[PDB]
RNA sequence: GAAUACUGCCAGCUGGGACUGAGGACUGCGACGUAAGUCAAGGAUGCUGGCAUAAUGGUUAUAUGCCGCCCGUCUUGAAACACGGACCAAGGAGUCUAACGUCUAUGCGAGUGUUUGGGUGUAAAACCCAUACGCGUAAUGAAAGUGAACGUAGGUUGGGGC
RNA sequence: AAAUAUGUAAGAAGUCCUUGUUACUUAAUUGAACGUGGACAUUUGAAUGAAGAGCUUUUAGUGGGCCAUUUUUGGUAAGCA
């Protein structure tokens, strides 16, 4: 389910005689498949408007691919989530090459640090930070220093066999 | 597992053979099995099913009942078929000349039918001369006229006969049967 | 010359003209499906060109698989599963989409997986697991003459005619669908794909409406 | 001890409606019931004669007998494992016609009219009602209706 | 030693085992409870219309 | 006496569906579609890329 | 302007492995062939090898892996820290009768029932039988009593069969 | 003033048009109920299913219950009632 795609979902109220041509509400949804994307669209129209799936219609669902999937981007992600004893807004930043994988990173991050399931999270916004110094979190800003380079000490090498004859080393 | 909507391994509830050991009846059943299979006439199927019936489901058919059935228009020349016994009836004083095919004729019934100019016939001769049940008329006797049926469904206000050995005053004609003694049924 | 060849040649000539009828029907059904698919694709392209949106027709047909066993079912869903003819696990039936049937599926949702079958799924299902209900017995189709003997009054002469009367919900859909015995499917060959079946498909489970993914599920199940 | 009288537990359903007490309006008494009419039982609490038992509040039945001021209504009552025929003698205060059977009778007339026209022109008039069908295709124009909507909203205290 | 007082548990399952059946309405229902003046009239109306039918048919 | 599945046993697949011979002889299962140069509209593209 | 990913389709081709071979003349649907025929088309054949006996197989004892609480009973619940049971043989518990209900079989049937008794006998059998009597063919009422066709033994609605 | 649960209807035992019965009803040749004759066609008037559908007789055991989700009373509570 975490292999997230981003869909645009455009829906509307069913046309009636008083109001033909309704207003075509459009949302950006992160979900694994189109069924979950449509369900999430109706869930949000249910909460934000007086619209439900019975008295509504989906006029379009389209997948949005990344414009430049092999370009490294800094993404600020505003979310609200329900903790065990309240509701909270947070801002986080993920350095990643695509919005979908940045959302994957945030869902894993939010599950790891706050024990917050996909059930409990609303993605308020995912935005590219255009330039450095608008980055605010040190854990991302530390990766933006010039001539970035670092070793990887203590290499642990996976062994194909039960027994080894060489007393392995961790050089790298 | 299966969610069974109906009871499993349920017998049809219908007789497929006579309950008796009469070999002549079993020969008749064999003949009308062959006829009910190789002929499409529903007469042979109805006769075959009637050949399986018990005694209470084969009430006797009187000659007066046959004469009344022959008073029907278009039925003067028909062959009356009784899968059972034709009993006698002295209540009548004229009998039409006709052909009756039955399992059994009482001595009085056979004498009355033959004296009227007609003939008594068995179901096998019926099969021989009317293989498809041509111009036959199947008659059945009264099934609810049985004395046991009077007591079926006994209960308050049902108007049925109690199961009783001695009849008269002092035998269940008191409290529960009249308003002056408690209540009435 | 005991008069065997005359009726044998009459029967072969009748069989040949019946097969010519089935062949010309199947050709016209193939062109009908081909244009039905190409028109929808070209309609979406035209709507994109004009800046509008083409909302497709809502799906007229679903395929429903009972994915739950027979123990501990409340009476109302138990009755609806009996009415949809899903009496054992991994049984399947086709359903025409109406408000009445959609409320039936909305009422047995935790016990079934349903969705919108494709032509390939319906064709392979009917060819491989299609049995007819003939004189209350479950008869393998295996022949066009059986389907013509039981559905010939409705103009359904072959298995392809039956498949078309299912994929397009025709006038005689109810008779053709009830003539089909409930499909007895096997467990999916690659599993269900989820740790736990008895959540909704949206919630990472298996039951509910998974509309277009029912094709992959049913293909693995047969 | 327990109490199970005739009008027990009828405190609210034999109320009159709020600001609807007093005398009954004459259209109750000008309604004509024939044998075979289908009627709904709802007791008027201000008339204590011919009053149905609490069980039959809301039941719908068929009129079998018509008397001076009352009708005989047949109701099927579930007793044990079967339905028992129950015969009620109710004053017309507690009785109204079934409006559903009124639209059924009107639909019968409309069906006859449709078949009558189709017998002359336009055969295959297809009388039967059909359930709500799935929608057909359509083209939703965007011109003047450009889609525009935002995302979910942040949490706020509002206290 | 007190026991259980009452429960309707299993009663609906028992009731539905042999189904709950409608009372099998007939054409020409019984005239029991119908107004006696109507019944007295209807006997004579039926007698007269059968007389007219038999007189016409002969 | 024995149910022989189609989709294999081309003899049975030809006993049913005589059109399967024409379908194979013409490769209708791999039909090449006509190239169409119908572009999407700018309002559609801009709406899709809109935040 | 292409490629590819992803998803989907093919009545596209093909390699390896496993279990099964039910039926037992023919009939059918087919397919390839101008036909004549042929076939993978309503269920396995062909070829080859070894042994022809404890070899396979059965039984039995044992070992090994995994599983397996003591039966009977009362009970919501028994392996129970509930009761009966040390072991074995033999015996050991829904019978017959009077009257009766439903169902079934048989005989005869507006009747039916010989067997109280008589006759007879190859002698507790078998065979034969008069008059009665029981039940039934009439009900209802406390009783005195009275006591069943207006009609093709009625009309209406269904109704098998003809 | 919900949700859930709950009654009824969705036709042939029907509808319409004439004119027949009556001791009931009307001021009335008005109705009521039941009819004769005539017309309505195969979508005989929503969906899905129906495993055969109805009906009858007769008889066994049972008439200590207990558990779980949800609703819920007494009780501080209870593997309580
Ligand atoms: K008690
Ligand atoms: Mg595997
Ligand atoms: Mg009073
Ligand atoms: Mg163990
Ligand atoms: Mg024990
Ligand atoms: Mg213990
Ligand atoms: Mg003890
Ligand atoms: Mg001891
Ligand atoms: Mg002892
Ligand atoms: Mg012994
Ligand atoms: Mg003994
Ligand atoms: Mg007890």
């Amino acid at each position: 389910m975490a292999h997230f795609k981003e869909y645009q979902v455009i829906g509307r109220r069913l046309p009636t005689e008083s109001v033909p041509e309704p207003k075509l509400f459009r949302m950006r949804i992160f979900a694994s498949n189109e069924v979950i994307a449509k369900s999430r669209y109706w869930y949000f129209l249910q909460k934000l408007h007086k619209v439900k799936k019975a008295s509504g219609e989906i006029v379009s669902i389209n997948q949005i691919n990344e414009a430049h999937p092999t370009k490294v981007k800094n993404f600020g992600v505003w979310v609200r989530y329900d903790s065990r004893s309240g509701t909270h807004n947070m801002y986080k930043e993920i350095r990643d090459v695509s919005r979908v994988a940045a959302v994957e990173t945030l869902y894993q991050d939010m599950a790891a640090r706050h024990r917050a399931r996909f059930r409990s999270i609303h993605i308020l916004k995912v935005a590219e930070i255009e330039k450095t110094a608008d980055v605010k979190r040190q854990y991302v800003k530390q990766f933006l220093t010039k001539d970035l380079k670092f070793p990887l000490p203590h290499r642990v090498q996976k062994s194909t066999k039960t027994f080894s004859y060489k007393r392995p080393s961790t050089f790298y | 597992g299966i969610d069974h909507t109906s009871k499993q391994h349920k017998r049809s509830g219908h007789r497929t053979a006579p309950k008796s050991d009469n070999v002549y009846l079993k020969l008749l059943v064999k003949l009308y099995t062959f006829l009910a299979r190789r002929t499409d006439a529903p007469f042979n199927k109805v006769v075959l099913k009637a050949l399986f019936l018990s005694k209470i489901n084969r009430p006797p058919v009187s000659v007066s009942r046959i004469a009344r059935a022959l008073k029907q228009e278009g039925a003067a020349n028909k062959t009356v078929v009784v899968v059972g016994t034709v009993t006698d009836d002295a209540r009548i004083f004229e009998f039409p000349k006709t052909t009756v095919a039955a399992l059994r004729f009482t001595a009085g019934a056979r004498a009355k039918i033959v004296k009227a100019g007609g003939e008594c016939i068995t179901l096998d001769q019926l099969a021989v001369r009317a293989p498809k049940g041509q111009n036959t008329l199947i008659l059945r006797g009264p099934r609810n006229s049985r004395e046991a049926v009077r007591h079926f469904g006994m209960g308050p206000h049902k108007g049925k006969a109690p199961r009783i050995l001695s009849t008269g005053r002092k035998f269940e004609r008191a409290r529960g049967r009249r308003r002056s003694k408690g209540f009435k049924v | 010359a005991e008069q065997v060849a005359a009726e044998r040649a009459a029967r072969k000539a009748a069989n040949k003209e019946k097969r010519a009828i089935i062949l010309e029907r199947n050709a016209a059904y193939q062109k009908e499906y081909e244009t039905a698919e190409r028109n929808i694709i070209q309609a979406k392209r035209d709507a994109k060109a004009a800046g509008s949106y083409y909302v497709e027709a809502q799906h007229k047909l679903v395929f429903v698989v009972r994915i739950k066993g027979i123990n501990k079912i409340p009476p109302k869903p138990r009755k609806v599963l009996q009415l949809l003819r899903l009496t054992r696990i991994n049984s399947g039936t086709f359903v025409k989409v109406t408000k009445a049937t959609l409320e039936l599926l909305k009422l047995i949702e935790p016990y079934v997986a349903y969705g919108y079958p494709s032509y390939s799924t319906i064709r392979q299902l009917v060819y491989k697991r299609g049995f007819g209900k003939i004189n209350k017995q479950r008869v393998p189709l295996s022949d066009n003459a059986i389907i013509e003997a039981n559905l010939g009054k409705y103009g359904i002469l072959s298995i392809d005619d039956l498949i078309h009367e299912i994929i397009t919900v025709g006038p005689h859909f109810k008779q053709a669908n009830n003539f089909l015995w409930p499909f007895k499917l096997s467990n999916p060959s690659g599993g269900w794909g989820v740790p736990r079946k008895f959540k909704h498909f949206i919630q990472g489970g298996s039951f509910g409406n998974r509309e277009e993914f029912i094709n992959k599920l049913v293909k693995s199940m047969n | 001890g327990k109490s199970h009288g005739y009008r027990s537990r009828t405190r609210y359903m034999f109320q009159r409606d709020f600001r609807k007490h007093g005398a009954v309006h004459l259209s109750t008494y000008l309604k004509v019931y024939k044998v075979g009419d289908i009627v709904d039982i709802k007791a008027n609490g201000s008339i204590q004669k011919g009053m149905p038992h609490k069980f039959y509040q809301g039941k719908t039945g068929v009129v079998y007998n018509v008397t001076k001021s009352s009708v005989g209504v047949i109701i099927n009552k579930m007793v044990g494992n079967r339905y028992l025929e129950k015969r009620l003698n109710l004053r017309v205060e507690h009785i109204k016609h079934s409006k559903c059977r009124q639209e059924f009778l009107e639909r019968v007339k409309a069906n006859a009219a449709k078949r009558a026209e189709a017998k002359a022109q336009g055969v295959a008039v297809q009388l039967k009602r059909q359930p709500a069908q799935p929608r057909e295709s359509r083209i939703v124009s965007t011109e003047g209706n450009v889609p525009q909507t935002l995302a979910p909203v942040p949490y706020e205290t509002f206290i | 030693a007190k026991s259980k007082n009452h429960t309707a548990h299993n009663q609906t399952r028992k009731a539905h085992r042999n189904g709950i059946k409608k009372p099998k309405t007939y054409k020409y229902p019984s005239l029991k409870g119908v107004d006696p003046k109507f019944r007295r009239n209807h006997k004579h109306a039926l007698h007269g219309t059968a007389k007219a039918l038999a007189a016409a048919k002969k | 006496v024995l149910k022989k599945n189609p989709l294999k046993n081309k003899q049975v697949l030809l006993r049913l569906n005589p059109y399967a011979k024409v379908f194979a002889a013409e490769k209708l299962g791999s039909k090449k579609a006509e190239k169409t140069g119908t572009k999407p509209a700018a309002v559609f593209t801009e709406t899709l890329k809109h935040d």
